[PDB]
RNA sequence: UGAACGCACAUUGCGCCCCUUGGUAUUCCAGGGGGCAUGCCUGUUUGAGCGUCAUUU
RNA sequence: GUUUGACCUCAAAUCAGGUAGGAAAGCUCAAAUUUGAAAUCUGGUACCUUCGGUGCCCGAGUUGUAAUUUGGAGAGGGCAACUUUGGGUUUGUAAAGUGCCUUCGAAGAGUCGCUAAGUGGGUGGUCCAUCUAAAGCUAAUAGUCGAUCCUAAGAGAUGGGGAAGCUCCGUUUCAAAGGCCUGAUUUUAUGCAGGCCACCAUCGAAAGGGAAUCCUUCCGGAACCUGGAUAUGGAUUCUUCACACUGAAUGUGGAGAAAAUCCACAGGAAGGAAUAGUUUUCAUGCCAGGUCGUA
């Protein structure tokens, strides 16, 4: 019977405290991340080297867009574990600040 | 300055006793306990003695409850185990029942076991001084055990016990029986041997 | 009042640092991090960082002292202490050469449960549906992962079972709204109880595990997320009249082993 | 039994074994406090003769007292009284002699805890629980 | 208050820990409740010591 | 195996539960193996018929806890067609008793008298008589004035030591005498690793040091001190600490003047930018100030 009952039930309780700061989700993926993006999104070799030489925390984008003519041609993503590890590290090591943008 | 504060008093006394152990000229009866079994003989002795380890409380309780549950619904051979306890083993030795007696070398009131090698030799019982009283308790299910003994052995291991007794007789008894009765502990330090032995 | 002292009250009493919190809890740093992960505790940023730290500009991490005061009373810390005692006693049992008592000790042990922590983190089901996004992300990452020395086969099997159950429910209820195939994986966005839930599923290809990453943290995150999904999946299945946990068809599992 | 050998051995206090052991032990004793607790009896046979049982609620204290009748009364009585004052929740059962110097005599005092259930629930020893 | 027990006391002075409540209140202030002496015993948990050991299938 | 782990000794916790302060009758241990089975016991926990009982669990204990034995002996066996039975319902080939036969058969050391003995030893009697020590039980009107804070000569806890004791000595002494910082969470898989610093509580001043109120507490007007959270303007000048103006560990100086207290200087750790970058010893803005004495 481990975890075999109703936890929340019918309750509608809220956790709206002054110092309850919720992580603001994660931005949705954009066009350039697609497996078959429009041709204009691909980086030039100069831009590719500029991205390659930038520090991992200074890169505006954590990947190089690629275009594939078929679904079977797509390769398994390489930095898949590292992204989850970085997200989980931010979830409890990154200070959270209220701000009025 | 005063650097002694890097050792607490108990550590300092604990090491001073260690120094006094090797500097003092100890009598032969207390000196004999520094001659123990070597690596191979001690490793082979604990392979036989670990096959006759007594049942723990939980195992004995489980075995008795199985019999009780069988009876509650609707001819065994004598057990075999290592004998321990100082009085029990001493009584066994003077009745000539123990086949092999292991004596720990680090009994804190050393006078509890000083008579044991002499009693074992006088009564014609094979004995061996084994390094570690906490190791004799592992095969006894106690934290420490001053002594251990083997009175009866399963017929499969009768040859092994005889061979072990012969090995201990050749390696321990016949090897140390002349130096066992000599005063020990006359080890000289470097700052003292340099000025006495050389001069 | 006499004169009062400086740097003792105000912006300095409600912000305590990592070392102070760890020594106040009388617990190791690893267990402090585990408790913060489970309870959802995060560092802060006071408006006067030169006052929260007592007049010092040295860098440090602040933690909202009342959060640590609440963490003082958590029943999981006592379970951590009990596990430490159990490990010491089991080590003693094996070190003495007595294996039956070691087996007996491992039979008589109980681990902690994260039920109350999940209840207080999410007082209502919608909050669980809000965090289910990243919960599903982590679980779907662990589902497509080879077993190694640190992460075991059973952990990955449990994660895969949870992922398959979630996919089966979403397919049965026909809740998929958006899909996006990217170079990283596939993003699915579904409509769970009036909330938009978007999760990433990697491609089923062999993974290259980097020695850089610390799976010691990802395992705790997965341990929390697995229980969160267990409760959320039970609630979702029982609200729709389905039977939970779903019966596994062993004949159809041997061919494809998916949601079907 | 092994206690007969210990009793016969302790009757020869100037033999090599006992003289060596006492020489080491008196120096070791002089480094500890005047009244300290022994982990276990130094002479278990004498403790058994005097009524000591290896069970919970039995305590041993080692105490040293200065010798001589000058000051610039029994020594055992003073030792037992100081030990009893140190442990006021126990009753002084007995005491025996362990060592001596030209300056101090050393005694080990056997005490019993009346409030322990192992002493309260056995008829052979709950006489000392009476006030 | 007194053997008199958070620390002092020729002052009716000075602190620390936990829970809870009220005022603009995550920070400030106040109120309420409960605790913090020494020697010793049994047990629990956490330790120190190149003190004694074992440590190749 | 430069690893890992068993013990031993010594510690700590506002750890769990306790304890101390003051005012007419005979018997029980130790000493000889339960060894075909530590058979014994405290505590935690759950129930019950609760001065306790049962189940489960962590421990104590073989350097010895139970049963049996105490010269009056006693023990292990055998034979009577021997005799007897507990607890608020009994029962187990369980616990005892009497007679006879047979095999065995321990005995308290710095103690008796510098320091012993086992047909031993103690005490008496003019060789004999009588007991069995060195173990035990047993009925018949104040935020602003002072105290409060600080230390001065000195007194005096803790650690330790002496004394039969009421108590005395000694004040940092062969005391484990406590605070702080760093880190992706700590490499056979989530049981803390590394580093820094030295030295002692407390009491002792209403004339010493000390934040602040006047025309000293109430009233009216006017003003300061300390502590805290914060907002605005300006500065930090092309985008990153000026010609207000960041500054860690660490080491010094001034005021006080023995200490409390305030300030500053060397030092270079760390931090700072594109829909509000970092600092706020610059200015303005908000709140509060308890107890005791006061004729």
């Amino acid at each position: 019977e481990n975890y075999q009952y109703d936890l929340w039930g019918d309750s509608t309780e809220t956790n709206d405290h002054v110092m309850h700061l919720r992580a603001p989700k994660l931005p949705p993926p954009t066009n350039e991340e697609s497996y078959n993006p429009p041709e204009e999104y691909l980086l030039s070799p100069e831009e590719k080297e500029a991205w390659e030489n930038t520090e991992y925390s200074e890169r505006e984008r954590n990947f190089i867009p690629q275009k594939y003519s078929a679904l079977r041609k797509v390769p398994g993503y390489g930095e898949s574990i590292r992204e989850r590890f970085e997200r989980s590290l931010d979830l409890y090591l990154a200070p959270r600040v209220r701000k009025n943008k | 300055l005063s650097r002694y504060v890097k050792w607490p008093e108990y550590v300092r006394v604990q090491r001073q006793k260690k120094i006094l152990s090797i500097r003092l000229k100890v009598p032969p009866t207390i000196a004999q306990f520094q001659y123990t079994l070597d690596r191979n003989t001690a490793a082979e002795t604990f392979k036989l003695f670990n096959k006759y380890r007594p049942e723990t409380a939980a195992e004995k309780k489980e075995r008795l409850t199985k019999e009780a549950a069988a009876v509650a619904e609707g001819a065994s051979p004598k057990p075999y185990a290592v004998k321990y306890g100082l009085n029990h083993v001493v009584a066994l030795i003077e009745n000539k029942k123990a086949k092999l007696v292991l004596i720990a070398n680090d009994v804190d009131p050393i006078e509890l076991v000083v008579f044991l090698p002499a009693l074992c030799k006088k009564m014609g019982v094979p004995y061996a001084i084994v390094k570690g009283k906490a190791r004799l308790g592992t095969l006894v299910n106690q934290k420490t055990s001053a002594v251990a003994a083997l009175t009866e052995v399963r017929a499969e291991d009768e040859a092994a016990l005889a061979k072990l007794v012969s090995t201990i007789d050749a390696n321990f008894a016949d090897k140390y029986d002349e130096v066992k009765k000599h005063w020990g502990g006359g080890i000289l330090g470097n700052k003292a041997q340099a000025k006495m032995d050389k001069r | 009042m006499r004169i009062k002292k400086k740097n003792t009250r105000g912006n300095a009493r409600n912000f305590i640092t990592r070392s102070q919190a760890v020594r106040k809890l009388q617990v190791s740093l690893a267990d402090f991090r585990r408790l913060c992960i489970f309870k959802g505790i995060y560092p802060r940023e006071p408006r006067n960082k030169k006052k929260a730290n007592k007049g010092s500009t040295a860098p440090t991490t602040f933690y909202y002292a009342k959060d640590i005061q609440y963490l003082m009373h958590e029943p999981v810390l006592a379970k951590f202490r009990e596990h430490k005692t159990f490990a010491r006693k089991l080590t003693r049992a094996l070190g003495r050469g007595e294996v039956s008592s070691a087996k007996r000790l491992e039979e008589n042990r109980d681990s902690y449960t994260l039920d109350h922590i999940i209840k207080e983190r999410y007082p209502s089901f919608p909050d669980a549906i809000r965090d289910i996004d990243d919960a599903l992300n982590m679980l779907f990452l662990f589902s497509n992962l080879p077993s190694t020395n640190q992460v075991s086969s059973k952990i990955i099997n449990d994660a895969q079972k949870i992922c398959n159950q979630w996919l089966a429910y979403v397919a049965k209820e026909r809740l998929v709204r958006k899909v996006f195939v990217s170079i990283k994986g596939v993003y699915y966005q579904a409509n769970i109880k009036g909330e938009e839930v978007r999760w990433l599923v990697p491609f089923k290809f062999p993974e290259n595990i980097p020695s850089d990453v610390d799976f010691r943290i990802m395992l705790t995150f997965l341990e929390f997320y697995s229980t969160l999904l267990h409760f959320v999946l039970y609630k979702l299945y029982t609200d729709s009249g389905l039977i939970y946990p779903p019966k596994l068809d062993l004949k159809k599992d041997k061919i494809i082993s998916g949601l079907s | 039994g092994a206690y007969k050998y210990l009793e016969e051995l302790q009757r020869k206090k100037q033999s090599d074994v006992l003289r060596f052991l006492q020489r080491v032990r008196v120096w070791e004793y002089r480094q500890k406090n005047v009244i300290h607790r022994a982990a276990r009896p130094t002479r278990p046979d004498k403790a058994r003769r005097l009524g000591y049982k290896a069970k919970q609620g039995f305590v041993i204290y080692r105490v040293r007292v200065r010798r001589g009748n000058r000051k610039r009364r029994s020594l055992r009585a003073t030792a037992e009284e100081r030990v009893g004052r140190r442990a006021a929740n126990l009753r002084v059962l007995n005491s025996y002699w362990v060592n001596q110097d030209s300056t101090y005599k050393y005694f080990e005092v056997i005490l019993v805890d009346p409030q322990h259930k192992a002493i309260r629930r056995d008829a052979r020893y709950n006489w000392i629980c009476d006030p």
